[PDB]
């Protein structure tokens, strides 16, 4: 049982950062002043964030 | 296209149609007044010709 727990802990912690898959990153900004976009500050809409 | 950009361009087209209608009405009134004055002046010229 301890061996199972250790192996599953490695599997889990491996699965968050490395083996992850995220959104598509479609971009649209409303403010007219902004002209350059960092392309990483894009977040999903609150309606999607809560559901996720 | 995206929904936010869609609503934005829709609102923009609505505002553009509104402003175009207003400016067209203003220019039509101005042209009508000026053409009325011009016809009042040119009546005598047409009668003479």
């Amino acid at each position: 049982t301890f061996e199972h727990l250790n192996r599953d802990t490695l599997r889990y912690i491996n699965l968050l950062k490395r083996l992850s898959v995220d959104l598509a990153k479609q971009v649209e900004v409303s403010d007219p002043s902004v002209t350059v976009y960092e392309m990483d500050k894009w977040v999903p809409s609150e309606k999607l964030q809560g559901i996720l | 296209k995206g929904p936010k950009e869609l609503e934005s361009i829709n609102a923009s087209m609505k505002s553009d149609i509104e402003n175009v209608r207003q400016e067209v009405s203003s220019y039509k009134e101005k042209w009508l007044r000026d053409a009325e004055i011009f016809g009042k002046i040119t009546s005598i010229f047409k009668e003479e010709l």
